């Protein structure tokens, strides 16, 4: 499972591009695909989605219009043309394959990313602190508050949570502020009240240094947080 | 006028037994052919152009019966005329369309699987033709001054002449010549190849539908005829009213027996 | 033979099934209705539970 | 809320359809027969397919199960026909055949199914009768009947043969059948090409019956 | 010396009998005479499952009592989401003549298999986002009845060789093989416990296995012709067998006896399926008279009726936690009921 | 009567 994404560069404000991402390695045509960007020094912002079926499209109020999401699935390739360019487009763009049915863990893979250089209902998500102080061997909690309680009548709290580790793509950890994605060491663990929720990692490691970051999956302007950057 | 108030009477009777008939065999169809099946959609269909007669055309005859001034007005004669044209043109087509499947399930077996959908289609023409042919009664239908009537609207007597043998094509003599060739079709296939039994029950259906249709659409095209290729016989009244008002009530005598015929 | 081995397999089976203990059945039946009294309050279908709890409605 | 779900739900749904409108058109058969019987030799678990004037039809011989075969034969009871191939130069076995043919005739899940019955290995029949082949049922009082077409420079006793064969099938066919299946029996041979026709023209009658019946014609 | 053998068998039989006769000192009908009765159970279709297109053959419940397999003769498995009526999967198999599929109890797997005479075994979480066929279990010479699993690398299955076989999927081979019986081998059902299964087959006679061991323990020899279906109690001391001869039966292990028979003069149809609800107190059994039928198991009268199909109630299930009955029908509709 | 046998009221 790999998706390899091409396009970016250097572009003059108001030109466009059209980026790609190749997909390798998973039935492409029964996920759903989101292109997700990280502007430098920043966090992340949900920009586009496409179903399994090209059925159902979403784009963030800030690029509706000038950006389009389409999917070549014989070839397995998903494309986001962006037509008109500024300043705040500038960032790291990402994909993230999202398969949707009971019991599934939405998220769980994401793209390297691709570069590009341009020369009020929403949910609110909150993360305390900007960083926090660690140590191996101890515990730690990172805490996350929604303006909207994400508990839904279904009983599914849409809650997720990403570690992003210095210069590597998010990987998924927990997907409803209760399961623990594939291949995620047992230590991470999620808690939760409806809207205010906490991860905690048991036993720091090297390899837990870096950016958490959450998101909600309760409506489709999906919204992340200002992560909180672990690092000693 | 005495024969006009039995006429009411009978009308009404019609429409009850109408009424009963179809709703029994809308509901006898849900179990009789429980499991869903393309016998089933055409039947619901006709039962449904038979309801339709049933709810338009009776009402007009009574109430016109009454009130031999058409009371309503122009534009409703128009439309009511209308839609009485559609709901028998609805009527003969769908048992054309009937008696099509059939010849097509006895003389093409394979294409069985294949028949809910073509049966569809064809449904849906007979439903839309019904209502495209029934377009000249809007305008040939004026109404007058001291009913509603044709004799307003068309220029020359010959036009009245063709446009009542057009209607007589296609609502009577059209379906009688689909059903006997359908019909004889499926006897000749069945007799080329039990199936004893099952030629003499064939033979008995086709018989009695082709008979049935004849005697109760015959009077009524016979009057029909006579006034239209010979005007006179009205003027002169070789024809007794209570002769009239008795035989145009064959029409609607297959409303009531369509269910029976095609719901058993 | 094959017929030989097939009738000694029968009867050592047939011994084995012999030997073992069996219970009246009347401490069966008491147990399993003991067994269905204990659980009577827990079985959905046979105490119908409020609409609101029944997932399916 | 997660529409997600519905959408892949509807969209399964699609592929489903779409698979059983594929499937929809394929006459399905069910072949069954004894050992010596030429089974494979027919048609020119085990599936095969072939085509006639365009009609696919697809042939199930299970192989390797039941021999009360009823456990089974419940999952067939939806098939159009059942091919039931029956060698008919081993008289000694002929009895078994016949059996065989009674349970499957009288089963309660085929008594829908007609059954289109080949008298195989006609050649070797022929070739019995020669004088040493007698007959082992009571056949002495048999006579081919008025109405026999035989097949053209057929000797006399070689019809009768056939004919007292037909005949004891068909009479366990109409003895039991209350009408709602037929038999068709056939003759057929190891270089035969006709019995796809054959096949077809039975299937053709069998969906005409059927016809016919949900007409109540 | 086969008439001794024989004359031995037949004193071992007799012996056996006059053991049953001797602890059978009651009925559970007089036990229970004084037990109140269920009353009228009124179950309703609460969700219709409409994706099938031909004949059902068997249905599954996850351990989760929301998810839920089934299997059809169009070469189908469906797995749904019951509290939504959406298909989570579709799984397309190789043969379509399935008689038999089990839901891991885990989640991760779904078997099946049917004349084929091979089990499938299919993984649910794969990395790909395909279900695929982790493996086929390949040593059977029979049709393929029914298959259960223990874990999520054991799993029972039982054929029409006259065989039943436990096998270990990461190896693919059979690690026991069970051999007492003599005819085909129709239903098994695995104990709570998974030391123990019962199997019924067509040769009126069920059996009473030791997973481990590989031996039989008892064998239960009441009904008159072929029984169908098995279903265990929910404690694990006693079984109900459904038959084709318009009769189903309660045995208990420890007496190794019947206790009752739940049968009506107006039923001449044979049981299908047959399963028990939580508290064990309600035996519903699918009949082949195209409904379903509700029995007090300690009375033997019959508390209720599921009338919704319209043809052979080919599967019946029961949740883990009580809430719903999942019947599964010719008709390719599966109904959940409560 | 569709048509117009007279003006008597159809």
């Amino acid at each position: 499972v790999q998706l390899v994404e091409s396009g970016g560069g250097l572009v003059q404000p108001g030109g466009s591009r059209k980026l790609s991402c190749s997909a390798s390695g998973f039935a492409f045509s029964s996920f759903g695909m989101h292109w997700v960007r990280q502007a430098p020094e920043k966090g992340l912002e949900w920009v586009a989605y496409i179903s399994s079926g090209s059925g159902t499209i979403y784009y963030a109020d800030t690029v509706k219009g000038r950006f389009t999401i389409s999917r070549d699935d014989p070839k397995n390739t998903l494309f986001l043309q962006m037509t008109s360019l500024r300043s705040e487009d500038t960032a790291m763009y990402y994909c993230v394959r999202s398969i949707y049915y009971y019991g599934s863990s939405p998220f769980d893979f994401w793209g390297q990313g691709t570069t590009l250089t341009v020369s009020s209902a929403d949910i609110v998500m909150t993360q305390a602190t900007s960083s926090v102080p660690v140590t191996p061997g101890e515990s730690v909690s990172i805490s996350c508050r929604s303006s909207k309680s994400l508990l839904h009548s279904n009983g599914n709290t849409y809650l997720y949570w990403f570690l992003q580790r210095p210069g590597q793509s998010p990987q998924l950890l927990i997907y409803r502020m209760s399961n623990l994605a594939s291949g995620v060491p047992d230590r991470f663990s999620g808690s939760g009240s409806g809207t205010a929720f906490t991860l905690t990692i048991s036993r720091l490691e090297a390899e837990d240094v870096g950016v958490y970051y959450c998101m909600q999956h309760l409506e489709y302007p999906l919204t992340f947080g200002a992560g909180t950057k672990l690092e000693l | 006028s005495t024969a006009a108030k039995i006429r009411v009477a009978i009308t009404c009777v019609l429409f009850i037994f109408s009424a009963c008939f179809n709703i029994a065999a809308l509901w006898t169809i849900t179990y009789k052919y429980k499991k869903k099946s393309h016998i089933r959609i055409l039947i619901i269909n006709l039962v449904a152009a038979d309801l339709f007669i049933t709810l338009v055309v009776m009402p007009l005859d009574a109430v016109w019966n009454v009130t031999l001034q058409w009371y309503a007005g122009d534009l409703a004669c128009r439309v009511l005329m209308f839609l009485k044209l559609a709901a028998m043109y609805s009527s003969a087509f769908v048992t054309v369309v009937i008696s099509l499947d059939r010849q097509a399930a006895i003389l093409n077996p394979l294409g069985i699987g294949d028949a809910k959908k073509k049966n569809k289609i064809m449904l849906c023409v007979a439903w839309f033709l019904s209502y495209l042919l029934a377009i000249p009664q809007l305008f040939v239908f004026h109404t007058v001054s001291r009913q509603c009537a044709t004799v307003g609207s068309f220029q020359a007597h010959w036009q009245e002449t063709i446009y009542n043998m057009f209607t007589f094509f296609c609502l009577f003599l059209l379906p009688l010549l689909i059903m006997v060739s359908c019909y004889t079709r499926i006897l000749m296939e069945i007799s080329h190849k039990n199936i004893p039994r099952a030629r003499m029950r064939t033979l008995k259906m086709s018989l009695v539908i082709v008979l049935t249709f004849i005697v109760c659409w015959t009077p009524y095209y016979l009057l029909g005829i006579w006034y239209w290729f010979s005007p006179e016989m009205l003027t002169e009244e070789k024809v007794p009213p209570s002769l009239s008002h008795i035989l145009f009530l064959f029409g609607l005598l297959n409303t009531c027996l369509d269910p029976i015929i095609y719901g058993l | 033979t094959a017929s030989i081995a097939q009738a000694r397999k029968l009867v050592e089976q047939l011994k084995m099934e012999a030997n073992i203990d069996r219970i009246k059945v009347s401490k069966a039946a008491a147990d399993l209705m003991a067994y269905c009294e204990a659980h009577a309050k827990e079985d959905p279908l046979l105490t119908p539970v409020p609409a609101s709890e029944n997932p399916f409605r | 809320e997660d529409k997600a779900a519905a959408e892949r739900s509807k969209m399964i749904d699609k592929n489903l359809r779409e698979d059983g409108e594929k499937a929809r058109r394929t006459l399905r058969l069910l072949l069954l027969g004894a050992d010596n019987s030429g089974k494979s030799t027919i048609v020119k678990i085990f599936e095969t397919k072939f085509q006639v004037d365009k009609v696919n039809f697809h042939m199930f011989d299970v192989g390797g199960q039941r021999d009360e075969r009823r456990k089974w034969i419940q999952c067939f009871n939806d098939v159009t026909a059942i091919i039931f191939v029956v060698d008919s130069s081993d008289y000694n076995r002929l009895q078994e055949a016949l059996n065989d043919f009674k349970s499957i005739w009288n089963n309660r899940w085929l008594r829908t199914i007609s059954v289109i019955l080949f008298l195989n290995k006609q050649d070797l029949l022929a070739e019995k009768v020669s004088k040493i082949e007698d007959y082992f049922p009571e056949f002495a009082r048999y006579t081919t009947p008025e109405d026999a077409t035989p097949e053209p420079g057929e000797d006399p006793r070689v019809t009768r043969a056939k004919y007292f064969i037909r005949k004891e099938f068909v009479d366990i066919s109409t003895a039991s059948g209350d009408g709602r299946h037929i038999c068709y029996p056939h003759f057929t041979c190891a270089v035969d090409t006709e019995n796809a026709r054959r096949i077809f023209n039975d299937c053709k009658d069998i969906i005409l019956q059927m016809n016919l019946r949900e007409y109540n014609l | 010396e086969l008439d001794q053998l024989r004359q031995e068998a037949e004193q071992l039989k007799n012996q056996i009998r006059d053991a049953r006769k001797a602890c059978a000192d009651a009925t559970l009908s007089q036990i229970t005479n004084n037990i109140d009765p269920v009353g009228r159970i009124q179950m309703r279709t609460r969700r219709t499952l409409r994706g099938h297109l031909a004949k059902i053959y068997a249905m599954h419940w996850g351990t989760d009592s929301r998810l839920l397999v089934s299997a059809s003769q169009d070469g189908k498995l469906i797995i749904w989401d019951s509290y939504t009526t959406n298909k989570v999967h579709a799984i397309p198999l190789r043969s379509s003549w399935v008689m038999t599929c089990a839901y891991a109890p885990s989640g991760n797997y779904v078997a099946c298999g049917g004349l084929d005479n091979i089990c499938s075994i299919y993984n649910l979480k794969t990395r790909e986002g395909n279900v695929r066929v982790s493996r086929e279990l390949a040593g059977h010479t029979g049709y393929l009845s029914c298959c259960r699993f223990l874990d999520d690398n054991q799993i029972v299955t039982s054929s029409g060789d006259t065989t039943c076989a436990l096998w270990d999927i990461e190896t693919g081979q059979q690690t026991t093989t069970f051999t007492g019986h003599t005819g085909d081998v129709m239903s098994l059902s695995l104990a709570p416990d998974t030391r123990l299964f019962v199997s019924g087959a067509c040769d009126a006679s069920a059996k009473l296995w030791d997973v481990r061991e590989g031996m039989c323990r008892q064998t239960f020899t009441g009904h008159e012709s072929d029984i169908n279906a098995i279903c265990f109690f929910p404690n694990g001391n006693a079984f109900a067998t459904g038959s084709d001869d318009a009769t189903c039966r309660l045995f208990d292990l420890r007496a190794d006896q019947e206790l009752m028979t739940y049968s009506h003069d107006n039923i001449i149809c044979g049981i299908t399926s047959v399963s028990f609800s939580k508290s064990g107190r309600l035996l519903l059994a699918g009949y082949d008279d195209f409904n379903c039928n509700v029995w007090d198991a300690l009375k033997a009268d019959r508390a209720g009726v599921l009338a919704g199909h319209d043809n052979r109630v080919s599967c019946l299930g029961v949740t883990d936690d009580g809430m719903a009955v999942a019947t599964g029908s010719w008709d390719s509709f599966l109904k959940i009921w409560n | 009567q569709h048509w117009s046998y007279g003006l008597r009221p159809g």
